């Protein structure tokens, strides 16, 4: 038996943005953890006194990896806030636009964040020094398949921005979506763009990415009997199918201690005793939420701060997405369960908590999730109207409110905006790597990752590498968390 | 460039960014990023891309920093926070001692060949010292300038940049490097920097006295709904005037669109970005 051994990764890379993981490992296992989101802009008294128009803009600099996220969830706000009427053609239009980042997003992470974990790369800068038992398990075939995909990858996510840039105007940074819809009426030959660039893309997920993932979690099998923490997810909903607000490609839910449950947004409430902002402001609901920062507060360890629903720590992202939706397996998903792994399987529920709920899973989930895009961007490419407007003008609004709801890459993500003398009088923002990389909360509960990251195995305290392996799993974006 | 070239170390630190800026680099169809990466830099350090990680990465930075004293280029992604003792932004930790993006960039910034302040941040501020910030978001410039550090700085802006922008600019470096070393080929790229230390290649002319629209802003034909293509956008807040940049014949994500096609330009290659670019959708 060993003791205790304290670690300190910072920065914590590949991931986006800025963290500091601390972990307590005793006799090779993490018995604690400590999450820091180390930077911090404050977008939320930034945006205050601005024409509400303005946010989305403003916000997409939140994070220039999910920047349509942050475009939707304000202009959703906004669509509220003004009584706004999006066109039907203009929601599916947005629909294009922004699913279309979902594609470069999970392909970025797997390839060009997490591949390295398992794949070692070629002999040169950025891809050495690197630990000296990394615990690299692939054959040199696979791990060349690994390095020829993950070069591939890098051309396949710049053609996914091309298909957002399409309807969008430019990525990162989208043009395209304003309170109203969206400003562009996609035109037959731009549809045909988007189509053949979708295509390439559909080939390269269905034939490269999500069989490589089942392959390399085939080699790592342990991966999926850690990383479980909470077994606790959270979906706001996302994707809307109609005009109804009602119908939605990914429904919302909770789930926790083995249950589902509805999701009721009133029961969200974000801490602060651990995070470096004014204690006078712990407990407040996003409607009422205030971002005063105190970065000498003592105690506190990060500038994300702790949102909980109804006192629940909860993780965001395909996981939990998948988890709470539920829906059929790829089926490329199924034969590979079978062939590699001796599972039989026909819904992602069918993988079990224990295994969906892990560090494998996490990017086992991404995978298929990226699978499932694929069917919902071919029915809207269907769906969509080329020539009809997409876009209505509506005047600003002297006093007003407004929420958005969506799903980024990562997770869930509000944001909220109050209007006043048709400024901006409060805008907040709860996004997905808030609900999973935050710190403890008043009560002292662990956010969703610093749960996850207890029992990681630690056999080799110099060379931990299984520390971040499982903080990657959740594709964390502190840019995102923090703002 | 070639597998077995020279290949100039650079570390790649992330201030108040987004990582759009990395981002956008990566969008980049020739050279591609995979040829820039093996074939035309060596990229040391880049939190967001590279194997190694926390203290060890420090250190791997700190090693080649020695080696290549006064040789590296730093590029910094997003603007450097005052206040605080430099306590909001963060950006690692070794000897148990916290490394902000104050002290790394007075560490590495001394030593550096030339600065790349990459985006509209970096080179201006940006989003993090617009009104109603409260966290002392500086200009590389600016910072380095009060700091007494008189390492050249070139500004690649934008919000983000377009990638050719960032990797044409280390082109030109490189190339009058090549012909002259380094002293004198910084030289040669400074005296094509703008007053505002842009590359004149890129930002020497102007998006509205080169856009397509022009002839309807004359005729005073302006769109009242974003989706009229035809009218000029000026009416729905077009910054184009005030705005040096060449979206017009570049375009965006391989030729795909560009802002004033698709909506309206916002100025974000501008040093008054964002605050005297607003309200973004009136004139
Ligand atoms: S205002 Fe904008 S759309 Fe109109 S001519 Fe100038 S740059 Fe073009
Ligand atoms: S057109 Fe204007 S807003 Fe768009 S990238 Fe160029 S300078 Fe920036
Ligand atoms: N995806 C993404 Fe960004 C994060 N985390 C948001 O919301
Ligand atoms: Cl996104
Ligand atoms: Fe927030
Ligand atoms: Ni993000
Ligand atoms: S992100």
């Amino acid at each position: 038996a060993t003791g205790r051994t304290t670690i300190a990764i910072d920065p914590v890379t590949r991931i986006e943005g800025h963290l500091k993981a601390e972990v307590v490992v005793e006799n090779g296992k993490v018995v604690d953890a400590r999450l820091s989101g180390g930077m911090y802009r404050g977008f939320e008294t930034i945006l205050r006194g601005r024409d509400p128009r303005d946010a989305s803009q403003i916000v997409q600099r939140i994070c220039g990896v999910c920047p349509t996220a942050h475009s939707t969830a304000s202009v959703l706000a906004l669509d509220e806030a003004f009584g706004a009427k999006v066109p039907n053609n203009g929601r599916i239009t947005r629909n294009l636009i922004f699913g279309a980042n979902y594609l470069q997003s999970h392909i970025l992470h797997f390839y060009h964040l997490s591949a390295q974990d398992f794949v070692q790369g070629p002999d040169t800068a950025p891809f050495v020094p690197r630990f000296p038992k990394s615990d690299l398990r692939l054959s040199k075939e696979l791990n060349k398949a690994g390095v020829d995909q993950y070069i591939e990858a890098l051309e396949v996510r710049r053609i996914c921005h091309e298909m957002v840039a399409l309807f969008g105007g430019r990525m990162p940074h989208v043009q395209g979506q304003v309170v109203g819809g969206a400003t562009e009426i996609p035109t037959k030959e731009k549809l045909v763009e988007y189509a053949a660039r979708f295509k390439k893309v559909r080939d390269f997920v269905e034939q490269k990415y999500v069989p490589v993932v089942y392959t390399i979690g085939s080699k790592y099998k342990d991966m999926f009997k850690v990383g479980q923490g909470f077994k606790a997810a959270l979906c706001v909903g996302a994707f809307p199918l109609d005009n109804s607000g009602k119908k939605h490609l990914f429904m919302p839910g909770v789930y926790a201690k083995g249950k589902d449950m509805p999701f009721d947004p009133s029961k969200i409430k974000e801490y602060v005793k651990y995070s470096w902002f004014a204690e006078e402001t712990t407990g407040l609901n996003y409607k009422e939420g205030k971002t005063i920062p105190a970065p000498d507060k003592a105690g506190a360890y990060s500038f994300v701060k702790a949102p909980r629903y109804d006192g629940l720590s909860l993780e965001v992202g395909p996981l939990a997405r998948m988890w709470v939706n539920n829906p059929e397996l790829s089926p490329v998903g199924k034969k590979l369960l079978k062939d590699l792994f001796g599972i039989s399987a026909k819904k992602f529920r069918d993988l079990g908590e224990e295994a969906a709920f892990s560090l494998m899973g996490r990017h086992v989930a991404r995978a298929e999730e990226t699978y499932y895009m694929l069917g919902a961007i071919e029915g809207w490419l269907k769906e969509i109207k080329a020539g009809e407007d997409t876009v209505v003008m509506p005047a600003v609004p002297a006093s007003a409110e407004g929420t958005g709801f969506t799903e980024a890459p990562r997770g869930s993500l509000l944001h909220y905006v109050k209007v006043k003398d048709s400024k901006i009088d409060n805008y907040q923002i709860v996004s997905a790597s808030l609900w999973n990389c935050n710190p403890r909360d008043d009560m002292g509960q662990r956010g969703a990752v610093e749960e996850a990251l207890i029992g990681i195995p630690v056999d080799d305290i110099q060379n931990p590498v299984n520390v971040a392996r499982l903080i990657r799993a959740f594709d964390p974006x502190l840019s995102c968390a923090v703002h | 460039g070639t597998l077995t070239g020279e290949r100039p170390p650079v570390f790649w630190l992330q201030g108040q960014g987004c990582t759009g800026c990395s981002v956008t680099l990566l969008n980049s169809v020739h050279p591609s990023i995979a040829d820039v990466l093996l074939k035309v830099i060596s990229l040391e350090f880049h939190p967001t891309v590279m194997a190694w990680e926390g203290e060890h990465a420090i250190e791997h930075m700190r090693k080649v920093a020695e080696k290549f004293k006064g040789k590296f280029f730093l590029v910094i992604e997003g603007s450097v926070p005052v206040e605080a003792d430099g306590k909001y932004c963060i950006i690692g930790e070794a000897n148990h001692h916290e490394i902000s993006m104050v002290d790394a960039l007075k560490e590495f910034g001394p030593n550096a060949a030339a600065v790349l302040a990459v985006g509209t941040c970096a080179a201006y501020g940006g989003i993090p010292a617009a009104e109603g910030s409260e966290t002392g978001a500086t200009a590389v410039s600016k910072f380095l300038g009060d700091n007494g550090i008189k390492t050249p700085v070139v500004n690649i802006p934008g919000c983000p940049p377009h990638p050719d922008w960032i990797v044409g600019t280390v082109v030109l470096a490189l190339d009058a490097i090549k012909k002259n070393g380094l002293e004198g080929g910084l030289a040669e790229v400074v005296k094509v920097l703008d007053s505002d230390g842009r590359p004149t290649p890129f930002f020497g002319r102007n998006i509205h006295e080169n856009c397509p629209y022009l002839d309807k802003y004359d005729e005073g034909v302006m769109s009242a709904t974003f989706t009229d293509k035809v009218g000029c956008r000026y009416d729905l807040g077009c910054k184009g005037p005030m705005t040096m940049a060449d979206c017009f014949e570049r375009k965006w994500n391989g030729g795909v669109n560009w802002c004033v096609q698709n909506a309206v330009c916002i100025g974000c290659v501008e040093p008054d970005f964002p605050d005297g670019k607003s309200p973004f959708y009136q004139a």
